[PDB]
C-alpha cells in the first residue's frame, strides 16, 4: 500500500484570485500579482494539511495505489475518501508483465468507507511476488466551485494563516479550523484483527 | 372427533402443515453445539434402548433392518423425540403380517396433512423439493407418530429444546465469550511510555533497536522475571492490569448449563455439572432418572408400539418396559424384598405371590 | 382474537366437478356431435354413417398467489393462514365465474352466448325476458320458468340456480295481482332454498340486474363446469428478504372452464 | 409475574451476550492537538502490529511500547458475572412453588428443604399429585358412571406406586411388630386377604 | 427403504460425501492438543477393551490381524467413534467364511457412496490423491460401519469432540495464555528513575556502570533483600507490581476443562479435574462411569459386530458385553447377591436360578 | 451512499442584499465597501457549517441519496432531515437499467427522523451489484424568507463571523451561534446493531 | 508436477426466497491448482 | 439439475487444470513461462 498520486493539481484551478480577495491584500493597484507565486504555495500546504486530517482529496486528482496482499478476503477499503470510477486495477506480475482485469469488481462509493468489494466472493489472486495497483481518481470535483464549502474555508482560514504568520508563532472561534474539517475525518473504532 | 372435522378446514384439508420453522438450526445449535444439550440427549437416549421390554413382534424390534440394531433403532427414535418433539417409523411389508422393515425417519423432513375429518391422511417426507405422500387411509397405517405432549398444536410434540432455547444460547454464547475473549484481547503486561522533551516525540529506529534488545534478552520472560530496570529521563513505565481475570459470565453459563439439564429433566448430578448437592450418593439420582424422563418417556412410545404394530397383527399386543432387572431401579427393590421378606407373618407361598415370583 | 369482515362464502366449488390433477392441465374430451345413424333401407348401400368429431378442451391450470409482509396478542401465522385460505377461497370464485382467459380460469359467462333455440356447441344458451331494465312487467317469473323447462331433463336431474344476493332479492320480490310473493309466501318464512324444485346458489361475483347482464343461470355444473386444482396450500413461512416484514408466500394453482356447453342456461334480461 | 421475571431474566443475560461490545483496552491517540486523526499509513501500521504481535492468548502480555501521544487505557468490565442470577433463581423456584413440584424434584439450586428424595418424592404425589388425580379420577367416576347404570367408584390405588413405599415400609413394620395381635388380624390391617 | 431412494439422488448417487471436513484438525488440536481431551479417550477407549465378550467369532477377535492385539484393536476402533463418530473394519477374506483379519481403518481418510437405494453402496479410503472403492453390492459387506447417532445428517455420527470444540478451544487457549505471560511478560521489582535538573537527563556510561555495580552486587538477589539504599537527589526508586498475580483465566479454564469431560461422559472424578464432590467415594463415579458411557458404548459396537460378524457366518451369533467379572460393577453385584442370598424363604435352587448360577 | 447534491443554490437566492444589512445597516461606517461576491462566499461557507452541524438543508435543494444495501428491514431513515416529496426511488441494476418504482413506499416526513417506510414489511429489494438510488428534495423553503429565523440569525451570526476576522484569530454569548443550532442538532443514543 | 486443492462436496441449495415465482438452485464447489514440481512436466512444441 | 451440475462442474474445472489462467480461476500447466530443456530453469516448465 503505497498510495502515490499519478498527476498533481494544475494549480490553475486553485483560487488564487480569491484567495487575495479573502486576504485584504489591496483592490486597484498596478502590481496585484507579486505574491502569485507564494499565495498558492500556501493554498497547496493548507489543503495538503486538511488532505491528511480528513483522509480526503478536494481536486479529484489521479492516484494509484500500489498494494501487494489484499487488507481483508474481499473488501479492499481505499484510504483516499471521496472516489468515483477506479479506472484500472493492472495486475501486475512477479515481474513485467502488468494485464488490466476486468476481474469482476464492483465499487462501493461512499465518503466513509469507499470499498472495492468483489462480486465472484473473492478479488483477483495477485501473483505471489507481485503487486497490485489500482488507478483510481478520488475527490470532490474538478475544479475549486464544486467543493462542499465549509471544507473550502477551512483552506482559507487556515492558509491565511500561514500567509499571516511564518514561524511557528502562538497566537477559540466557534466554528474555526478545526470545528470545520471534523465533520470530514475519518471516525474509526477498531484496533483489532478485521 | 367431531371437534376434529371443523378444525380440518381451518387450517385447510389435503395440504401439508410444517409447524415449526427453526427445529432445523435447534440441532445445529443446541445438540451439536454444546456439551451440555449433547450429553443431555444421549443420556437418555442410550438409557430407553438399555431398558428391556415385556411382550414374535420383538424378533422385529431386535433386528429391525441392515446396519440398525435394537438399541440403534431407540437412540434414533428417541434421539428424534427429545430434538424435535416427533418420532416416526416407517414399516416396510412385503408380508402382510409383522412387517420385517423399521425406519426412524427424521422429523426435520417430515410434515403431516390434516385431512378431512381432522385426524391425519397424510405425511410428506420432503427432502430438497422431492416428496412422498404417506398415506393414513387405511388400516394398517405405515408411520406411527409418536407426539410429545403439545397443548397449543394439534399435530406436533413440544421438543423440550424448545422450552431451552433461550438457556441454549446463554450457554453457546458465554462459553464463546471466553473463547473469544481469549482470542481477541491485548493484554500488555506493561508499556514503556516515552513521551521526549516535548509532549510528544518518537524515539530514532537506533535508539529503538536497542531498546527491543535490551527488553527482549534482559526483561522478558520468566529467567528475567524482576530486573531492576533503570529508567532514565523521558522513559518511564506503567505497568497495566488485567482486571477482570477470572470468571467471565462464569456462574450465568453455569446456571443456563443447568436450565438445559433441567428442561431435559436428566439430574446435574448425572451428567456432571457443578451444582449444590440435592440428590445424596447416585443410588437415587440413577433411580430419579429411570423414573422422572426415563422410564414413563419409555413406557409412552413402547404404548404406541404395541398399538401400531398390532395393526400388523390380529391380536393385540401389550409391549411395556420391564420395570425388573434394570440396575437403576435396585433400592426400590431392596426396600421391597426385604419389607416383605421380614414379613414373617404371612407364609412362604403368600409373598412369593407378592414380590413377583412363580408360585411353589 | 382478531375479527375480520365476513365475506361470502359460496363459491359455485361445491356444486362443479372437482377433479384432483397433478400435471400441468387437464383435458377434456367431449365429442361434438352424434352418431347420425339412419333407418337402414333394404336394398341400399349402407356405409359410412358419421362419427363423433372429438374435441379436447384443456382446463390450464392456472397459478394464484398471494403476498402479504408480517411486519403476543393474537398470533400473525394462524390468523393470517385463516385469512389467506378465506382469500383463495373466494377469489377463485370470481374466476369461476367471470374470469377471463388470461393467466387465471376463464368463468362460464365468458364463453360466446348464443340464443336458446339457435344453439350450437360452441356456446351457452340464453333465454330472454323482456324489458331491458328487469323481469317483464306482464307476468313476471315466466323467464325463470321457462329458463327450467329450455335445459335438458337428463341434466335437470341434478340442477341448481345460480345468483347473487340482491337478484334472489329481486326474484323474491316477485309477487301475483294481489302481492301475496310468489315464492316463499308470508314474511315470515324466509329463504325456501328450493326454487322450482331445485337448490339455489347465491355466488356473490354474478352480474346484478342490468340493460343486458346474464344475472340468472341454471344448470348440472358437475358435468358443466370442471373444476381442476391442486388440493394444497403452499406455505413459504419465509425468514428472508426482509427482517422487518416476514412476507409469508401462499400459492395455490387451480383451473377451469366449461366441460359441457349444454348444461348451464343463462337469463338474459334484454328482448 | 414470576414467569415473566424469569423469561426475561434469562433473556437479559442472552441480549447481553449479544448486545455488549466490551474492549480489552483502547489505543487513545491524542496527537499535539487535543484532536488528531492518523493516517491511513500509520493505521495499517498500528493494526499489523496489533494484530500480530499483541492480541490473542499467544501474545498475552507483550511489553508494548508508546510513544508520544499515544496511550493505552485498559477497559474491564465491572459486573462480570451474576445479572439477575439471584432473581432469575428466586423466581425460579416460584414458578416450582406454584404447581406444587418440590426444588428437589425438578433440579432447581437452593437451599436443602428436604432431605435424601424418599421425602421429596414422597411429599410430591402426596401434596400435588394424588390430590390432584383423585379429583380428576373423582370426576371420571361420576361422569361415566352416568353411561353406565350402576354407579362406579374410581380412585388412584395408593399401592404399588413406588414413591409411596416410605409410607409402606412405616406401615408394614409397625403392625408387623405387634406381636400380640394375631396373623389374621393384621392381613386385615394390611389389605390382605385373610387365610 | 421406501423413502432411501428420495434422500440419495439429492446427494448424488456414485459420488463420495465427505461430511466434515475439519475432523483432522479436532484431532492435532483437542486429543492430541490438551490432556483433558486426550484423557478423556484414553480413559474410554482402554475401558471398553477391558471388557470381555460373550458369543469360534472371538477367536478371530482375540487375534486379529498381525501386531494389533484384541485389546488393541478397540481401542483403535472405539478411539475413532470417539474421535470422529465413525468406526470402520475391514475384513480381508482369503478363506471364504470367518475373515482371519481385521484393521480399523480410520475415519479421516474414509468416505461414503450413498448408492442408488440411499444406503451405501462404496466406501472410500483416501490417502493422498489415491482411492480404493469398497464395495457394498454384495451379501458379506466387507465393512462394518458403526455411526455414533447424528440426528441431521444421514450419513456418519456425531463425535463428541465436536459438541465440545468450543471448550476445547478455551481451554487450550487458557493454558496457553498462562504459558505465553511467563513467556511474553516483562515484570521489574522497581525503576530507578533518574530526572536530573532538567526534566530529562541521561547518565554518563561512568556514572551507568557505577550504577548497575552497586545494583549487581549490593541489592539485586536474595541474600541482599531490604539494603536500605541511599538516593540522592534527582534519583528515586518507584517499585513496580503484578497486579493480577495467580489466576489468569483459573476458573474458566477449572470450568471448560469440565465441560470436555462432560461431553465425552467421564465423571470429573476419574480423570482427575478439580471440581465439587459430585460423587462419593469411587465406588460410585467408576460404577457410574461403565454405566453411562461404556457400557452402553459397548453393547452398541459389539451389536454391531454380533451382525457384521454374523455374515461371514452361517448362523447369526450375538455378542454382548459381560456385565459380570468386570470389577467396576461389583457394588451392584453385592447389592443383588445380598439381596437374594438373605431372602431365606425361597429354596437354594430357586436362587441359583436368579443370580445366573447353573442348579444342583 | 454517497449523497451529493443535484444541483447547488443558485446565489440569487441567498440573502446578500440583507446580510450587508446585517453587517453594517443602522450603525457603522457607511454602507462602505464590501466585496459583493465575498459576501456571498462567506454566507455559502457559514450554512454549509451549519448544514454539516444541524444536518438540515436550508435552501430545498436536490439531493440524490445513492446507497447499496438498505439498513433495515423496512426504514431507512434520511439523513438530511426537513423533507418534501420523493422525487423518484428508481432502481438501477448492476448493468445501469434503471428501472424505477411507483409505489411499495410512502415517505413519512418529519423534522427529526425521516424515514421511507415501506408498506407492510417489504421494501423494494435490491439488485445485486446494482444499488438503490432515491432522488429527494430536502430543505426549508425556496427563499430565504420560509426559514426558521433563529436558524437563519445563526448564519449572520456566523457568516458575519467569517467576514470579520480572516485567520484563525482568539476573541461566551447567551444565544450564540452554538446556543442557536442545538434545538436543530440530531439527537442520537443509538451506536448498537439496529 | 501438479496439485489440486478442492473442497470436496458439491453442496447444492433451493432458495424460492429470491426469485418467488421460481426455485432458483445454487450449487457450487471451489478447487485450487497450480504445478507443485516444475521438472515433472515436460511438453512438445511444433514449431522447429 | 444436479447431474447436469456435476457433469458440467469436472469439466469446466478439467479445462481449468490445463489452460486457465492464475487469476480468478485454477492454473493450468500450459499457461506458464515455459522455455526451451536444455535452457531449464525453475520458474518455468521445458519443451521440446
Amino acid at each position: 500500500m503505497m498510495l502515490n498520486e499519478v498527476t498533481a493539481v494544475p494549480g490553475t484551478a486553485l483560487p488564487v484570485a480569491e484567495f487575495r480577495d479573502h486576504l485584504r491584500l489591496g483592490t486597484g493597484f498596478a502590481d496585484l500579482g507579486a505574491e502569485d507565486a507564494a499565495l498558492l504555495s500556501y493554498l497547496r500546504a493548507a489543503i495538503a494539511a486538511i488532505e491528511g486530517r480528513t483522509a480526503k482529496a478536494l481536486i479529484s486528482r489521479g492516484f494509484r495505489l500500489a498494494l501487494t496482499a489484499w487488507r481483508w478476503g474481499d473488501m479492499q477499503t481505499l484510504p483516499i475518501a471521496p472516489v468515483a470510477t477506479v479506472t484500472a486495477l493492472r495486475l501486475v506480475d512477479a515481474a513485467g508483465v502488468e494485464t488490466p482485469v476486468a476481474a469482476g469488481w464492483r465499487l462501493v462509493p461512499d465518503m466513509a468507507r469507499p470499498r472495492i468489494e468483489a462480486l465472484g466472493a473473492m478479488l483477483p489472486m495477485i501473483p505471489t511476488g507481485g503487486r497490485v495497483e489500482i488507478d483510481f481518481t478520488a475527490g470532490f470535483g474538478a475544479s475549486w466551485s464544486a467543493l462542499p464549502v465549509d471544507l473550502a474555508q477551512a483552506v482559507f482560514l487556515l492558509a491565511a494563516q500561514y500567509y499571516e504568520l511564518r514561524h511557528d508563532g502562538a497566537a477559540a472561534m466557534p466554528f474555526g479550523v478545526m470545528a470545520l474539517i471534523e465533520r470530514w475525518r475519518t471516525v474509526r473504532v477498531l484496533g483489532g484483527r478485521p | 372427533s367431531v371437534t376434529g372435522r371443523i378444525v380440518a378446514m381451518a387450517s385447510g384439508a389435503g395440504r401439508p402443515v410444517w409447524g415449526p420453522r427453526d427445529t432445523v438450526s435447534l440441532m445445529r445449535t443446541g445438540f451439536a453445539g454444546n456439551p451440555v444439550g449433547f450429553r443431555s440427549v444421549k443420556l437418555i437416549a442410550e438409557a430407553t434402548a438399555a431398558v428391556p421390554l415385556i411382550c414374535p413382534v420383538l424378533d422385529l424390534l431386535r433386528r429391525p433392518n441392515a446396519g440398525q440394531g435394537r438399541a440403534e433403532l431407540f437412540e434414533a427414535l428417541i434421539g428424534q423425540i427429545l430434538l424435535s418433539g416427533n418420532g416416526y417409523l416407517e414399516a416396510v411389508c412385503p408380508e402382510p403380517g409383522v412387517p420385517r422393515e423399521l425406519h426412524v425417519l427424521r422429523s426435520d423432513r417430515m410434515a403431516v396433512v390434516p385431512g378431512a375429518d381432522g385426524w391425519p391422511v397424510g405425511y410428506d417426507y420432503t427432502v430438497g423439493g422431492r416428496k412422498h405422500r404417506f398415506d393414513m387411509t387405511g388400516h394398517p397405517d405405515p408411520i406411527c407418530h409418536i407426539k410429545s405432549f403439545h397443548p397449543t398444536d394439534d399435530h406436533y410434540g413440544l421438543s423440550p429444546m424448545q422450552a431451552a432455547a433461550v438457556a441454549l444460547d446463554v450457554h453457546n454464547a458465554a462459553s464463546a465469550w471466553s473463547k473469544a475473549l481469549l482470542d481477541n484481547a491485548a493484554r500488555p503486561s506493561g508499556a514503556i511510555i516515552y513521551k521526549g522533551a516535548d509532549g510528544q516525540g518518537v524515539l530514532a529506529p537506533e535508539q529503538y533497536e536497542r531498546l527491543i534488545f535490551e527488553m527482549e534478552t534482559h526483561h522478558q520472560g520468566a529467567r528475567n522475571a524482576g530486573r531492576p530496570m533503570l529508567l532514565e529521563g523521558g522513559l518511564d513505565w506503567k505497568p497495566m492490569g488485567f482486571s477482570p481475570s477470572d470468571m467471565e459470565f462464569h456462574e450465568t453459563k453455569a446456571a443456563a448449563a443447568r436450565e438445559i439439564a433441567l428442561a431435559f429433566g436428566v439430574p446435574p448430578m448425572l451428567i456432571g455439572i457443578p451444582g449444590d448437592a440435592t440428590y445424596a450418593n447416585y443410588a437415587e439420582a440413577n433411580r430419579a432418572f429411570y423414573r422422572l424422563t426415563v422410564l414413563p418417556l419409555l413406557t409412552r412410545v413402547s404404548a404406541a408400539l404395541a398399538w401400531w404394530l398390532s395393526g400388523y397383527l390380529g391380536a393385540q399386543i401389550e409391549l411395556k418396559p420391564d420395570l425388573d432387572q434394570v440396575p437403576a431401579l435396585a433400592v426400590e427393590r431392596d426396600q421391597l424384598w426385604a419389607r416383605i421378606g421380614a414379613a414373617g407373618f404371612l407364609s412362604n407361598s403368600e409373598k412369593r405371590v407378592l414380590l413377583g415370583l412363580p408360585p411353589t | 382474537t382478531i375479527r375480520g369482515v365476513l365475506r361470502s362464502t359460496a363459491s359455485l366449488r361445491q356444486i362443479a366437478s372437482v377433479v384432483n390433477v397433478e400435471a400441468t392441465s387437464f383435458d377434456v374430451l367431449v365429442d361434438k356431435t352424434d352418431m347420425g345413424s339412419g333407418w337402414a333401407s333394404e336394398t341400399a348401400a349402407l356405409s359410412e354413417t358419421a362419427t363423433p368429431q372429438i374435441d379436447r378442451i384443456t382446463i390450464p391450470l392456472h397459478e394464484l398467489a398471494a403476498m402479504p409482509k408480517a411486519s403476543s396478542a393474537f398470533d400473525i401465522e394462524t390468523w393470517l393462514a385463516n385469512r389467506i385460505a378465506d382469500k383463495f377461497a373466494r377469489a377463485e370464485a370470481a374466476a369461476f365465474i367471470s374470469g377471463d382467459g388470461v393467466d387465471k380460469p376463464t368463468g362460464f359467462l365468458t364463453k360466446t352466448k348464443v340464443a336458446n333455440g339457435a344453439w350450437a356447441w360452441g356456446s351457452l344458451g340464453y333465454v330472454a325476458t323482456g324489458a331491458a331494465g328487469d323481469f317483464a312487467a306482464v307476468n313476471a317469473s315466466d323467464a325463470v320458468v321457462d329458463l327450467v323447462y329450455a335445459l335438458g331433463a337428463e341434466y335437470r336431474a341434478n340442477a341448481s340456480f345460480v345468483m347473487n344476493s340482491k337478484t334472489a332479492g329481486a326474484v323474491r320480490k316477485m309477487k301475483d295481482a294481489d302481492g301475496r310473493f310468489l315464492w316463499a309466501d308470508s314474511l315470515a318464512a324466509g329463504e325456501p332454498a328450493r326454487l322450482m324444485g331445485y337448490p339455489v346458489l347465491i355466488a356473490e361475483d354474478m352480474p346484478d340486474i342490468a340493460a343486458n347482464a346474464y344475472a340468472i343461470a341454471f344448470g348440472d355444473f358437475g358435468n358443466g363446469y370442471t373444476i381442476a386444482e391442486r388440493p394444497d396450500l403452499r406455505v413459504l413461512r419465509d425468514p428472508f428478504s426482509a427482517k422487518p416484514h416476514v412476507l409469508f408466500y401462499a400459492s395455490k394453482r387451480v383451473g377451469g372452464d366449461v366441460s359441457d356447453f349444454a348444461a348451464i342456461k343463462l337469463l338474459k334480461f334484454a328482448a
